[PDB]
């Protein structure tokens, strides 16, 4: 779906942004921040699905840890030196 | 030109290509046992 939208704007030679702005009533310009959003999420030419996976929380921690290990003493890096 | 959307249909193989592998591999009611079948070609010939 995407794709096919994609190289077809491509083959039109201009952008879904560039067309919502121009289907726009108003003055681009002058119209509100949830169209100025919204096109530009349009031009970034992306599936909002793979974002979906961008997005979506962490599945893990920095860093998991048990009981056991940590009695038999954890141990982070030496990390001021980073900066 | 249509061979502007000519590379979708090779995205669709490649689409086919994993929904065999990942879906089918381990889905296939099918062929449960029998593996091999790493390589596109192979059903090609094996069922298509």
């Amino acid at each position: 779906p995407t794709q096919q939208i994609n190289k077809g704007l491509g083959a039109s030679n201009i952008e879904l942004g560039t067309v919502i702005q121009r289907v726009d009533p108003q003055f681009s310009w002058n119209t509100t921040q949830e169209k100025y959003n919204q096109v530009l999420l349009a031009y970034t030419q992306l599936s909002s699905e793979q974002i979906a996976l961008l997005s979506l929380p962490d599945v893990f921690t920095q860093n998991f840890l048990t009981q056991t290990e940590l009695s038999a003493g954890y141990l982070s890096a030496s990390t001021t030196e980073i900066l | 030109s249509n061979s502007i959307e000519a590379k979708l249909q090779e995205d669709l193989r490649d689409a086919l290509v994993d929904y065999y592998l990942g879906q089918i591999v381990p889905n296939s009611k099918d062929f449960t046992n029998l593996r091999s079948t790493i390589k596109n070609v192979d059903d090609l010939y094996d069922h298509l």
